DNA sequence: AAGTCTAACCTATAGGATACTTACAGGGACACGGCGAAT
RNA sequence: AGCGAG
DNA sequence: ATTCGCCGTGTCCCTCTCGCTGGCCTATAGGTTAGACTT
């Protein structure tokens, strides 16, 4: 599945840093968990192997899927009704879904909405987390000076 | 259920309500005259503990047959507000507002009664506006004597809201503690010394 | 001073509105902000009176000169600010509701007057059972 | 419905934050920060999610026996209770004295 | 023991007790009724609009109509009345579900019975304005009602001191802000983290802070405060009149 | 004092009322009275009140919401249902 | 020497803060405040006739 | 034990797999039991010396 | 300086649609009610 | 909550 | 089965005075209100 010191994406966490894969004799069988820490407060997640790609481990999307996304985000046109509460639910799932390419299309819209007119308090920290995350994954994928990959996601986004 | 059922078959020729106002009507269609004469007859002609209960209710029937009181005032279509300084609201410390008990307990009685008044408005089923009605009662009890009946309102902290009625018991109503004996002016004390040369 | 008697009695709801020189209508106390009492509400000035001497709501008025004045825009009596002291509310309640002392003391003297039980008129005043007014 | 479950081991506690004489001073409350490793673990697939958790500014007694709230010096007094258990108690009744 | 008889004569025995916690009297008032069934719902909401109709039509014809025939005005009155009493067995149903979401909110502010006669009302105005012909699950559409009546009636009965009801936003919104930003961070936010955080001046935060101050009952204990809260001007002020004099 | 006049309305349950004020002023049209509803002059002006239609009502939230055809359409359903239900 | 000493129990007051639910004076040495001529005094005082 | 009422009540309305120690507690109750306790309370006492 | 004249701000009302159905001492005294003989 | 006089 | 006479049990108001110290999210119409020029 990973070997030791891999990075892994475990969503709706995101990157991810395997250490080893300890397996616990538990229930009589030695569960080959994946012992796996992240960056918001160092959580220690244990993943069996049996199931590590039912519960959502893999690995970041290389370049063919930043292209994808980049034309995803270059997409204009994206419509919406006068409410609120359709983006909100919309955003939320596929937010949770763990997805590249939905997250991005979501953010630029919600930016593009804040730009024109600005919406509220809480949509504005869910576009921070989901610019934040897309920069880690962005940064894990290329290596590119986190910073400077939010300077050029915002360059490329603002076209 | 057999309410209903009595109703919804035979409920013309006979009245049935509930609550204070289903009592007010009560007391409304009654003669204090006949049941103080009932009253005399019976002690007239009783004995033993009917005789007992017959002189107790005689006192509590001829407590108003007698004067000039009607018992019509028992039941409340209005409730008095004690003025706003007996009331106090005035801030404190740090511009803090300390207000009184009584604010709340009114508070409450106006919340009931403006929800109910709106409620019949609209029109709702009889249980929703039973209801209120019995949360306004027991409001109006809190108000008047919390701990009377029902539980004690509680304020925050889970202590008992002061009512009217806890202005007047125990030493702290205004009767053994303001009236009785006051603090006063001109006034001092201090340690003593035997003074054998005064 | 001139006392002879306290004749204490029951108080028709008549008697109740007559003392009352304004009815609040809703809960609110204190503005938010500005610190003043609401119109209708448990404070109000033209209910219970102005709560700064020689004043009114809109304070318009400010003299001593004319004193006994009500104003026009608030309606605030121009008075001592003593007088919310003594002048007293009333509140009407959209369905009659029974003095809590007559009815629960011990003994009930409603019970007493109208034959019934405690528990009886416990159950039939707080809506658990129904009574019949009248038949003929 | 028990498909998940959380637990809680290993509580540490870090330095005193300020010391006592400081507390004392500038009203500080003399208080150590307390972590916790708290446990969330789900039972209908399996998994661990171990944290470091802030359970509040914990008051720590001073050398003296002391605590220091906001400022003030306070102490604890020992509480009397009655023990938990069972109590036979004997009584004589006077309506047939038994 | 189902029809053990004796062990429902004693459930019949039990029903009618004294009781008097008004919380468990309720349980028990919406304990006699039922729950619903979406496609009855469905059946009663369309009754109810069939009565409302043909309500307004009389008051409508009610001035210059027409004569209506004996039959006609007995069916008519009757489609009314029975949908009255839809809307109102349909209350009785809804009972239960009002009553589950206002026990979310109890421990705050006022009593759980009023929260629970707030919700009530919040019903009302929900079936007063329920659409069913897409035909989805009418509490799911209330929920958003209920909870719009009850978090007005909150915010209006809060406090003894009246705040607006943009206030009482802003207030929640400060108090969840504050408790997210400590258990995040741990440390206590200073008012600028707030100011910046909403883009307003470092005032703002100060007055909202201080509305939301509750206020402190007199009556308190260590004995009440109200006895512990506070003839020079007036002797000088007659003084000096006579002065001039 | 200032030269002071009352002002004189009644209310609806016939009780004859009265309020102060100054000589110089404008004796309003309406007043709420210590009873506690509003009430007006027997003296002339008559300011025709001119009540404001009802905030609300349920025939109008239907209205929004919905026709008269279909409405119509139910309100036959139910008259043919309960026809049937008398005579058949 | 015990806690107790005179200049910490020592007061007069001839007009001092008065209470505002009722404008009887204040108590304690912390204010002005009077001396509580209680019920047992007013016996006293009546018994003098 | 409120804590754990709370932390209970929550697991209900939050999804699964999206919960992490960290929003399961809040440590508003156990704070405030102790703030509540030192201060405020019968056996807390204000030193005396 | 109130009297206009100008230009904002603030708030009671209202409105949005997956799903979710039963909370959380002691003492004296009197009045409301068990146990037994009589008609 | 603690304390002084009886 | 009701009457009357006994017991029996449950629920409630009272037990000194006086000091001192500290401690959700918008959308909109109408009400309301800030500032400024003036003769
Ligand atoms: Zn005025």
């Amino acid at each position: 599945i990973f070997k030791v010191g891999d990075t892994v994406v475990y969503p709706h966490h995101g990157a991810a840093l395997v250490e080893a894969i300890e397996t616990r004799t538990i229930k009589g069988e030695q569960k080959e968990y994946l012992v796996l820490k992240v960056a918001q407060g160092d959580l220690t997640v244990r993943v069996p192997a049996e199931n590590a790609e039912y519960v959502g481990v893999r690995d970041v999307v290389g370049q063919e899927g930043l292209d994808k996304v980049f034309q995803v985000l270059r997409a204009p046109h994206t419509e919406e009704p006068t409410n609120w509460s359709r983006r909100y639910k919309a955003n939320l799932e596929k937010l949770a879904s763990g997805d590249v390419n939905k997250v991005a299309e979501v953010v630029r819209d919600l930016w593009r909405r804040d730009q024109e007119r600005g919406l509220s308090a809480g949509e504005k920290r869910m576009l921070a987390k989901a610019r934040q995350i897309l920069v880690g994954e962005l940064a894990l994928a290329e290596s590119t000076d986190d910073a400077k990959a939010e300077t050029i996601l915002d360059e490329v986004l603002a076209a | 259920n057999l309410y209903r059922e009595l109703v919804d078959r035979y409920g013309e020729y006979f009245t049935g309500a509930m609550g204070a106002e289903s009592i007010q009507k009560l007391i409304e269609n009654f003669d204090i005259d006949a049941e103080a004469e009932s009253l005399r007859d019976v002690i007239r002609n009783g004995k033993g503990q009917k005789k007992l209960r017959a002189l107790k209710r005689l006192k509590v029937v001829a407590a108003f047959q007698q004067s000039g009181n009607s018992p019509m005032g028992m039941v409340l279509d209005a409730v008095p507000v004690i003025p706003p300084e007996l009331r106090p609201m005035v801030q404190l410390d740090g511009g803090r507002f300390a207000t009184s008990d009584l604010n709340d307990l009114y508070r409450r009685v106006i919340n009931r009664n403006n929800r109910l008044k709106r409620l019949i408005d609209l029109g709702a089923p009889e249980i929703i506006v039973n209801n209120e009605k019995r949360m306004l009662q027991e409001s109006v009890d809190a108000l008047f004597d919390n701990g009377r009946r029902g539980r004690p309102v509680t304020g925050p902290g889970n202590r008992p809201l002061k009512s009217l009625s806890d202005l007047l018991k125990g030493k702290q109503g205004r009767f053994r503690q303001n009236l009785l004996g006051k603090r006063v002016d001109y006034s001092g004390r201090s340690v003593i010394v035997v003074g054998p040369q005064l | 001073n001139f006392f002879d008697e306290l004749r204490i009695g029951l108080a028709t709801a008549e008697d109740i509105r007559q003392w009352s020189y304004g009815e609040v209508k809703k809960p609110e106390t204190i503005n938010y902000r500005t610190l003043k009492p609401e119109k209708d509400g448990l404070f109000c000035e033209k209910i219970f009176g102005p709560t700064r001497d020689w004043e009114c709501y809109c304070g318009k008025y400010k003299r001593v000169r004319f004193k006994g004045i009500i104003c026009e825009r608030c309606g605030v009596e121009v008075t001592r600010a003593k007088v919310r002291r003594e002048r007293m509310g009333h509140i009407e309640l959209a369905a009659p509701v029974t003095h809590i002392w007559y009815f629960k003391g011990v003994p009930s003297r409603l019970g007493y007057l109208l034959d019934l039980a405690p528990k009886d008129l416990e159950k039939i005043i707080y809506f658990a059972a129904y009574v019949i007014t009248s038949v003929d | 419905s028990g498909s998940m479950s959380l637990s809680f081991s290993d509580p540490r506690f870090d330095d005193v934050k300020a010391p006592v004489d400081e507390c004392k001073d500038k009203d500080m409350t003399y208080a150590a920060p307390l972590f916790v490793t708290a446990e969330f673990i789900n039972n209908n697939t399996g998994e661990i999610k171990s944290q470091t958790v802030f359970m509040g500014d914990f008051p720590m007694m001073t050398e003296k026996g002391t605590f220091i709230i906001n400022g003030t010096e306070r102490v604890v007094v020992s509480q009397l209770v009655r023990s938990p258990g069972v109590y036979f108690d004997e009584t004589i009744d006077k309506s047939t004295d038994k | 023991e189902d029809e053990s008889e004796a062990l429902r004569q004693a459930r019949k025995d039990a029903e009618l007790t004294a009781s008097a916690d008004s919380v468990r009297a309720y349980l028990k008032q919406i304990g006699k009724v039922a729950l619903l069934n979406a496609e009855e719902e469905v059946e009663l909401a369309k009754r109810i609009e069939a009565g409302l109709y043909a309500t307004q039509l009389m008051t409508e014809l009610s001035e210059r109509g027409e004569k209506l025939p004996a039959a006609q005005r007995r069916d008519m009155m009757w489609i009314c009345r029975d949908g009255d009493r839809a809307k109102n067995h349909l209350l009785e149903a809804n009972l239960r579900l009002v009553v589950s979401l206002a026990k979310r909110y109890t421990g705050r502010g006022m009593a759980f019975l009023d929260l629970i006669q707030e919700g009530n009302l919040g019903l009302i105005r929900a079936v007063e304005k329920f659409d069913y012909t897409k035909g989805y699950k009418f509490s799911t559409y209330a929920t958003w009602w209920i909870r719009q009546a009850i978090t007005r009636a909150m915010a209006d009965q809060a406090r003894t001191i009246r705040i607006p009801v943009h206030m009482v936003e802003v207030i929640n919104k400060l108090g969840r802000i504050q408790r997210e930003l400590l258990q995040d961070l741990g440390r206590e936010p200073t008012p600028e983290e707030l100011a910046k955080e909403m883009d307003i001046t470092p005032e703002k935060v100060l007055e909202i802070q201080q509305y939301a101050r509750e206020p402190i009952s007199l009556d308190q204990t260590i004995s009440q405060l109200g006895d512990f809260i506070e003839a020079v001007d007036a002797v000088s002020f007659t003084l000096l009149q006579d002065q001039l004099q | 004092l200032a030269p002071r006049q009352i002002a004189r309305y009644r209310t609806d349950n016939g009780e004859e009322f009265e309020v102060p004020f100054a000589d110089d002023a404008e004796i309003p049209g309406t007043w709420l009275c210590r009873n506690g509803m509003e009430g007006t002059l027997i003296e002339g002006d008559l300011p025709e009140p001119k009540k404001v239609k009802p905030p609300r009502t349920h025939w109008d939230m239907l209205l929004e919401r919905r026709s008269i055809e279909e409405l119509e359409e139910l309100l036959k359903e139910r008259l043919e249902l309960i026809r049937s239900r008398r005579r058949g | 020497k015990l806690h107790h000493l005179v200049d910490d129990k020592i007061h007069a007051r001839s007009t001092g803060p008065y209470s505002m639910i009722t404008q009887q004076p204040l108590g304690g040495k912390a204010q002005f405040g009077g001396q509580r001529f209680g019920e047992m005094e007013c016996w006293a005082m009546q018994a003098y006739g | 034990s409120r804590m754990e009422r709370v932390v209970r009540e929550r697991m209900t309305t939050q999804d699964v797999e999206a919960i992490t120690p960290q929003t399961l507690i809040n440590i508003r109750p156990v704070v405030a039991a102790i703030k509540e306790f030192f201060g405020t309370s019968q056996l807390s006492q204000f030193m005396d010396q």
